[PDB]
């Protein structure tokens, strides 16, 4: 098989930066090297077919050049709607195989993220179990520390995080994190907060609720 | 209305030619097209239209133009044509009987031989069935010959599917680099979008 | 417009059987290569198989030899793809590509919406929705909790889908129990609590379960 690599697995960029990807093949494919982009949830995108040769209905700063086994793909000028996954896909030879891909992300301005924090539901704790949930709304850079205190006391093992893709408009990301517990837990103990640390961020800001209201 | 000239250099003076079973097909579209700087250039061996005619083709407009490019060697040239047979119409490249476009061949000996034999250019030589018109296959699957499974060309009645051509420039001219070029015509109930001059 | 749709994703057994189907509209579906592209979740891509215009030509990759078998009815405008045998690494969402120019082994320029197959011996489960009631700044945050569901996918919109403003919905997370969990929130004004009405929600395709959860103040 051909084994294409991309490099970089992942990039950031600014809004308008110049953004190049390459694609290196195991062998000299001549020009058989095709570009799809992949936006979250979507799929695949045709953006560059043969080596340079742009599809119908694709945005012009989008370019493919190369041959051989260095094969690069040139964002002019980068957009926030270009926040996807791209790879690259070789035409030589059966099996047609992928790069791995590469992820493209926004650098932008550092925003804060606003923290909110929600009990279990009155539904929920009948069904025997308890969720604890904080969220970190529409923050940059992607990376921070959420902290889960049951009456200051520090919890792990025990509590999971998930996090959306950047968003196409103001390049943010969010955080929602869900501590749970079996009810029995819930009620014993009392104060509940989560401390979150990010780069915007004065000093670690805490979100808090009395269990009961 | 559109300007541009359509980039028939970009196919027909290219530095690297397609090996014919992975034949390569560029869109010609949105530009306009002076085909005399084809059917006027001496540089052709052969020159053969299908439903049309070469000297009244500047006065046409089509939806989209196709270009078919790969090399083989010269006396396989005259499988290019509709209803052929042979190794390369049956297993690399066969044109419809209905084919409406041109085909285009000339002698790339100062090109793509070797001292030694050129071995990059390679051709079919084994299929379980013939390529449908305008088939592709770029498979490179072990050919089973016998009741036997293939892993390899090492086993028995395991063939190789591809052959290379091995061009040297003291072969015959019937076994000399022949490059290929080959137009159709697509005029769809589309938009026109590929003009001769004027 | 071209249109490739796909279908028959669903949950089966490992070594059980499922047949994809793709239905094509727009273009001469007789007279282009065809071929189905899988992607693990959250991995890259990969070909899986291909077959002519007519039917006459396919080729598969060596991970799926024997036991999968790609097919078309040209009547039906339907390409086909019969899996046997499916393992726990057959779990992808399955996509149906067009040949760029149809004759084969070109760029795909045409992708379906993707099937979902997961193969896993685990048994379907429906969720449970849990609203997540704001008491927070201006502006205020409410969601709603997708708890204890196998397997995926769910879909979760706001009031029927024409509220996305301020919409994240999260990807869900494999609990230890071996159940998804996801959460979906919406930033509103918090003028609009007790005013606005604000609905969750959630269909869950595996379980046949539509769920709309209204998200109050408490
Ligand atoms: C290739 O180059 C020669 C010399 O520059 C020129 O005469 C010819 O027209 C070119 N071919 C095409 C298709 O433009």
């Amino acid at each position: 098989d051909i084994q294409m690599t991309q490099s970089p697995s992942s990039l950031s960029a600014s809004v308008g930066d110049r953004v190049t990807i390459t694609c290196q093949a195991s062998q000299d494919i001549s020009n058989y090297l095709n570009w799809y982009q992949q936006k979250p949830g979507k799929a695949p995108k045709l953006l560059i077919y043969d080596a340079s040769n742009l599809e119908t209905g694709v945005p012009s700063r989008f370019s493919g050049s190369g041959s051989g086994t260095d094969f690069t793909f040139t964002i002019s000028s980068l957009q926030p709607e270009d926040i996807a996954t791209y790879y690259c896909q070789q035409d030589a030879g059966t099996p047609l195989t992928f790069g791995q891909g590469t992820k493209v992300e926004i650098k932008r301005t550092v925003a804060a993220p606003s923290v909110f924090i929600f009990p279990p539901s009155d539904e929920q704790l009948k069904s025997g179990t308890a969720s604890v949930v904080c969220l970190l709304n529409n923050f940059y850079p992607r990376e921070a520390k959420v902290q889960w205190k049951v009456d200051n006391a520090l919890q792990s093992g025990n509590s999971q995080e998930s996090v959306t893709e950047q968003d196409s408009k103001d390049s943010t990301y969010s955080l929602s994190s869900t501590l749970t517990l079996s009810k029995a837990d819930y009620e014993k103990h009392k104060v509940y907060a989560c401390e979150v640390t990010h780069q915007g961020l004065s000093s670690p800001v805490t979100k808090s609720f009395n269990r009961g209201e | 209305n559109i300007t541009n000239l359509c980039p028939f250099g970009e196919v027909f003076n290219a530095t690297r030619f397609a090996s014919v079973y992975a034949w390569n097909r560029k869109r010609i579209s949105n530009c306009v097209a002076d085909y005399s700087v084809l059917y006027n250039s001496a540089s052709f061996s052969t020159f053969k239209c299908y439903g049309v005619s070469p000297t009244k083709l500047n006065d046409l407009c089509f939806t989209n133009v196709y270009a078919d490019s790969f090399v083989i060697r010269g006396d396989e040239v005259r499988q290019i044509a509709p209803g052929q047979t042979g190794k390369i119409a049956d297993y690399n490249y066969k044109l419809p009987d209905d084919f409406t476009g041109c085909v285009i061949a000339w002698n790339s000996n100062n090109l793509d031989s070797k001292v030694g034999g050129n071995y990059n250019y390679l051709y079919r030589l084994f299929r379980k069935s013939n390529l449908k018109p305008f088939e592709r296959d770029i498979s490179t699957e072990i050919y089973q010959a016998g009741s036997t499974p293939c892993n390899g060309v090492e086993g028995f009645n395991c063939y190789f599917p591809l052959q290379s051509y091995g061009f040297q420039p003291t072969n015959g001219v019937g076994y000399q680099p022949y490059r290929v070029v080959v137009l159709s015509f697509e005029l769809l109930h589309a938009p026109a979008t590929v003009c001769g001059p004027k | 417009e071209v249109q490739l749709v796909e279908s028959g994703g669903g949950l089966v057994q490992p070594g059980g059987s499922l047949r994809l189907s793709c239905a094509a509209s727009g273009f001469t579906f007789s007279s282009y290569a065809m071929s189905w592209v899988r992607q693990a979740p959250g991995k890259g891509l990969e070909w899986v198989s291909l077959i002519s215009g007519s039917g006459g030509s396919t080729y598969y990759a060596d991970s799926v030899k024997g036991r999968f078998t790609i097919s078309r009815d040209n009547s039906k405008n339907t390409l086909y793809l019969q899996m046997n045998s499916l393992r726990a690494e057959d779990t992808a969402v399955y996509y149906c590509a067009r040949d760029l120019w149809g004759s084969g082994f070109f760029a795909f320029d045409v992708w379906g919406q993707g099937t979902l197959v997961t193969v896993s011996s685990a048994s379907t489960k429906g969720p449970s929705v849990f609203p997540l009631a704001p008491s927070s700044g201006g502006t205020a945050a409410l969601g709603c909790l997708v708890k204890d569901y196998f397997p995926e996918p769910v879909t979760v919109s706001w009031n029927s889908g024409a509220l996305t403003s301020g919409v994240h919905t999260f990807p869900a997370v494999l609990q230890s129990s071996g159940l998804y969990s996801l959460s979906s929130v919406v930033t509103v004004p918090s003028s609009s609590l007790g005013t606005q009405t604000y609905i969750c929600n959630v269909n869950h395709k595996p379980s046949n379960t539509k769920v709309d959860k209204k998200v109050e103040p408490k």
